[PDB]
């Protein structure tokens, strides 16, 4: 009961605020160490925000093999106890 | 987490409450009672319980702000587990019937305890202890019975294992605890019970000892050997420390040598000058432990351990003169090792359990932790 | 039952389930039966951000226990290096009385937590003030022996902030 | 006068002296009276050795009383014993001479830190001489069986000791007092009172113990009464303490109260059980006289306890006394009820009588009595080191 419908990353205002506005308006350009806000959008709605919190998790790989050991695989949680 | 001290007001109580009184019922439900030399039999009992209770409970107050824990929590051991090796031992061995010879019986088996619990005072509080007397004292005469099934010796008379039983545990124990001193007053009132137990030693090498001679050979043995070991310890000390001067703790510790070197052979040494040469190579392999252990937790329960490792090898040797009874005897050592070493390790996992409320790795050897104080601001 | 499951997700640290009942509508200053709120709780098990989380969203900083206590004494007596810190950080009474007089630097140097006590020393905390029964610290500190906390107590003098 | 104390002192050895000469002729107990001596020169003195700045006074003048005590006892209880006439010294008469040094030191305990030594020599001579009466009393007249001396000697001692510090109350010190507080060095000293009593309890209970089955039942009732009393002591400490804490007042006192709790029932054929249920009750109740008596008496009833002798001696001796009534209600002893309770009853009536009069001697002032201010302190009456 916690189908994806679509992920709007938010190219404008985030490209605005991470000074990347130049290159595109559509394209998501961030720069690290920088928080950036992506919009989740569900099929149906969520009667339960807890426990669908713990049932998620997000993933950032880079290149053509990402491994946890080359910093180019990451696996973080959707939670407040976040290392920022 | 919370360095400050959880409150211990509703669990302390309870555990000690109900322990005693499932030790009051099991008494009634399974003891019972019934000369010339009654006197004479209870100064036995007597030089044990004084040395457990005094020399047991000083000497492990050397540190600067634990003497108070130390000296306690050794005397509610002891209270504890001559009760619980009451009842087991009389479990293991058939109702029960208390003598005094039972009670003496008891009291090795509790000291068995307070020589284990000096490897992790300081680090653990009167609950952890608690389960530690229970689980040692039931390791212990599990270890005698199996011994009593399998090479067909009397249950009482392997409790010679005791110093090598406890040893290890100790050790085993201590190495499962979360990882982290001594002050003059602390180390006079340590050189106290270090003294008593020294003094009162040759009652530790014959309780178990019924023909008179036997009591005779054994209680000379180990005080000519621990006279050579508290010479060779003191002097030997200077050699085994950085800045060459004599160390309280290791002399605390090294009086005994002699003692434990001889403990399982005292009364097969035909000749005082043999538990002499026993005492002298104590003393010399406990200041080479001093000066070898630390390079490769407490130094002193090592020193103990492999001396008492030192006294069953010379009981090997002694006994043949005296080789399959060889291979049986090694074999009754390894098996009593492992079985210190499983029952430490269970011990180990079950005091690492949050139930317990153990202090803080920061809180170790601090008196505060669990004893009232004035002018300290308590609660939140 | 929304305050207390509030209290208990800050003194669990479940910082999600805290932040989901003050969204809910559940005042921040709710207390338990001996005066503690979320910033006291969260301020005893060290919870870091949750207690940064409860001072955003407007909690009371200088709120006092039963036993007059502010957050910044609980975190003291607890030894919370990072939570005292944040504390302070966010303008924390330094120098704050309970009611029997104690000061966080008291409570600090009574535990032998001497990254605290160095900390308040820096902060301006005066240990001078002294308790009902006129203990200041550095007696404290002397009588329970925390020869660290008292040389360090003796070193700093009135270097003051 | 600085030369009252050595005057009383001197006399009292030249009457010692001559009514040994007038009254005293010349081994298988001797271990249980060497056991019985190091309880009371060892066990009692440095447990009250607590106190920061008493420790002199406390060790010393146990020794000093204990020391007057044994003798002036040997020579009242023969006295008794021979009806007036010449009497031999065996071990037996050593062991009851230290049991009356006993009672004189329990006694000591409620005032210390507010007597001086000449009221210890005075309260020695004259509680010796009512102890001693009232023992040959309940052993002769009511022939009750108090082997451990529950009755005679520890609630004797702990309700003389509080009729005199009834009738030497000082209204300053109701509120408390800056010296009357204990160090750590000091409980760690005060510990090793505290565990040679607990180790040598057995021998107390059953030193002039009737040799065969007896001797045995007090030895083991005594033992086990001990451990139990451990247990229910340090949970009861931890219980009645804030958080949970231990009171090394209450692990100091409270876990030698199965030892006089059991005492006229040592020898009775009353079971381990039965003795280990007597120590956990007289553990648990010395605990909360600790915890609430101690303080309702000397803030309400105006009696100032220094050592809480009351919570160790009288409330276990009380209890140690019922128990022997209940025992033989049961069956446990063929001693009558009547004779126990009247024990009972005379014990404390004669404590109370003869402590109101050694107080009011006590209270005059001739003796050299500390202020209110000086209370607790050794300075007074002995020449104290620089440093600790
Ligand atoms: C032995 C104990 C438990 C019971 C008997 C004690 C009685 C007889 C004692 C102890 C308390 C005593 C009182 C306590 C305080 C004072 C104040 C003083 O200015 C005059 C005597 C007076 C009024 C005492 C009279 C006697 C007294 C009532
Ligand atoms: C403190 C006051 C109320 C005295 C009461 C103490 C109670 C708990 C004590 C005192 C006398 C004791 C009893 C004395 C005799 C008997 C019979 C014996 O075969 C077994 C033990 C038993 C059954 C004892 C049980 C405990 C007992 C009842």
């Amino acid at each position: 009961a916690l189908g994806i419908k679509s992920c709007d990353f938010q190219a404008a205002r985030n490209n605005e605020e991470h000074h990347t506005k130049a290159l595109s308006s559509r394209r998501l350009f961030v720069r690290r160490g920088q928080p950036f806000t992506i919009i989740l959008y569900f099929r149906a709605p969520v009667r339960a925000f807890l426990p669908a919190l713990k049932k998620v998790a997000l993933t950032a790989q880079t290149g053509e093999q990402p491994s946890k050991i080359n910093r180019t695989q990451a696996t973080f949680p959707i939670s407040s106890l976040g290392d920022r | 987490s919370s360095k400050y001290p959880r409150s211990v007001r509703r669990c302390l109580p309870l555990w000690a409450l109900t322990l005693e009184a499932a030790l009051i019922l099991l008494f009634y439900f399974f003891t019972h009672y019934d000369q010339k030399g009654l006197v004479a039999s209870y100064q036995v009992g007597q030089d044990l319980t004084v040395m457990a209770a005094l020399g047991l409970g000083f000497l492990t107050s050397n540190f600067r702000r634990h003497s108070w824990s130390s000296v306690a929590f050794n005397l509610f051991m002891l209270a504890l587990g001559v009760q619980w090796a009451i009842l087991l031992d009389g479990f293991l061995s058939q109702k029960v019937v208390i003598t005094l010879f039972s009670i003496r019986l008891a009291t090795m088996s509790a000291m068995s305890v307070l020589i284990s619990a000096g490897a992790v005072l300081g680090k653990v509080n009167l609950a952890q202890l608690v389960v530690m007397v229970l689980v040692e004292v039931t390791a212990l005469g599990t270890l005698r019975m199996v011994i009593s099934n399998i090479f067909n010796t009397d249950y009482h008379m392997n409790l010679r294992h005791f110093y090598v039983f406890a040893a290890y545990f100790g050790l085993t124990v201590a190495w499962c605890l979360p990882k982290p001193q001594r002050a003059t007053i602390p180390s006079l009132s340590a050189m106290l019970g270090a003294l008593f137990l020294w003094m009162f030693w040759p009652s530790v090498n014959s309780p178990l000892l019924r023909s008179p001679i036997q009591r005779k050979n054994a209680m000379f043995n180990t005080y000519y050997a621990l006279a050579v070991s508290v010479v060779t310890a003191i002097s030997g000390s200077s050699l085994a420390h950085p800045q060459r001067k004599i160390s309280m703790t290791y002399v605390h510790s090294a009086v005994l040598a002699g003692g434990v070197a001889v403990g399982t052979s005292c009364h097969l040494i035909p000749s005082p000058w043999l538990a002499m040469v026993l005492g002298l190579v104590a003393g010399l392999i406990s200041i080479g432990g001093a000066k070898c252990l630390p390079v490769c937790i407490s130094v002193m329960h090592s020193i103990f351990s492999l001396l008492g490792l030192l006294g069953e090898i010379t009981y090997i040797v002694l006994l043949v003169l005296h080789g399959f009874q060889v291979l049986l005897s090694i074999g009754e050592l390894s098996l009593a090792i492992v079985i210190a070493l499983t029952s430490g390790l269970l011990t180990g996992l079950l005091l690492n359990l949050k139930i317990w409320k153990a202090p803080h790795v920061a809180k170790y050897f601090d008196d505060q932790v669990f004893w009232k104080f004035p002018h300290l601001a308590v609660g939140f | 039952d929304a305050a207390t499951s509030f209290l208990r997700a800050a003194r669990s640290g479940n910082l999600d389930k805290a932040l989901d009942h003050l969204r809910n509508g559940v005042d921040i200053n709710t207390c338990n039966q001996n005066g503690l709120n979320g910033l006291h709780l969260a301020s005893k098990e060290g919870h870091v951000k949750m207690v940064v989380e409860l001072l955003h969203k407007e909690i009371i900083l200088e709120t006092t226990t039963k036993k007059g206590n502010t957050a910044l004494h609980i975190a003291a007596l607890a030894g919370q290096d990072e939570v005292v810190r944040e504390l302070v950080n966010y303008g924390a009474n330094v120098n704050a009385q309970s009611q029997k007089g104690f000061t966080p630097l008291y409570m600090a140097a009574q535990e032998n937590h001497l990254e605290v006590v160095k900390f308040l020393l820096e902060n301006g905390a005066n240990q001078n003030v002294a308790t009902e029964d006129g203990f200041t610290p550095l007696a404290v500190a002397l009588q329970q022996g925390h020869e660290n906390v008292v040389a360090h107590l003796i070193n700093y003098g009135t270097k003051g902030k | 006068m600085r030369f009252t104390f050595p005057l009383m002192a001197i006399v009292l050895e030249i009457a010692m002296i001559v009514l040994f000469g007038l009254f005293v002729e010349y081994f298988e107990l001797y271990p249980l009276f060497q056991d019985v001596h190091v309880m009371i020169f060892v066990g009692f003195g440095f447990l009250m050795t607590f106190l920061k700045k008493y420790g002199f006074s406390s060790v010393g003048i146990n020794l000093l009383v204990a020391a007057l005590g044994l003798q002036w006892g040997t020579i009242v209880q023969g006295i008794l014993q021979s009806q007036g006439q010449k009497f031999n010294i065996g071990i037996k008469n050593m062991i009851n001479a230290d049991f009356s040094a006993a009672t004189v030191l329990i006694s000591f305990g409620a005032v210390l830190g507010k007597t001086s030594p000449t009221q210890m020599l005075i309260m020695t001579i004259l509680e010796i001489v009512f102890f001693a009466h009232n023992e040959y009393l309940v052993s002769e007249i009511f022939k009750a069986s108090d082997i451990g001396a529950s009755m005679t000697i520890h609630a004797f001692g702990a309700y003389f000791g509080l009729a005199v510090a009834g009738i030497l109350y000082r209204s300053g010190l109701r509120k408390g007092h800056e010296n009357e507080e204990s160090a750590y060095y000091s409980d760690l000293f005060a510990m090793i009172g505290t565990l040679f009593l607990w180790m040598f309890w057995p021998s107390f209970n059953s030193a002039i113990a009737e040799p065969g089955d007896k001797q045995c039942r007090a030895i083991v009732n005594t033992y086990f009464s001990l451990a139990a009393c451990v247990l229910t002591a340090f949970a009861f400490s931890s219980l009645v303490e804030h958080r949970g804490k231990l009171n090394m007042v209450h692990i100091q006192n409270a876990t030698l109260a199965g030892g006089v709790a059991v005492g006229t029932c040592a020898d009775m054929a009353i079971h381990p059980f039965g003795s280990m249920i007597i120590g956990s009750i007289a553990g648990m109740v010395s605990v909360l006289g600790y915890k609430f008596l101690t303080p309702l008496f000397t803030t309400k009833l105006r009696i100032h306890d220094t050592c809480g002798v009351h919570n160790l001696h009288g409330l276990p001796g009380v209890v140690g006394g019922l128990a022997g009534i209940v025992a033989v209600a049961m069956g446990a002893s063929n001693t009558s009820m009547a004779m126990q309770a009247a024990a009972l009853g005379s014990s404390i009536g004669t404590a109370v009588v003869g402590g109101l009069m050694t107080g009011l001697i006590l209270k005059l002032p001739l003796w050299g009595q500390p202020s209110d201010q000086n209370c607790y302190d050794d300075s007074v009456y002995w020449k104290v080191p620089k440093t600790r």
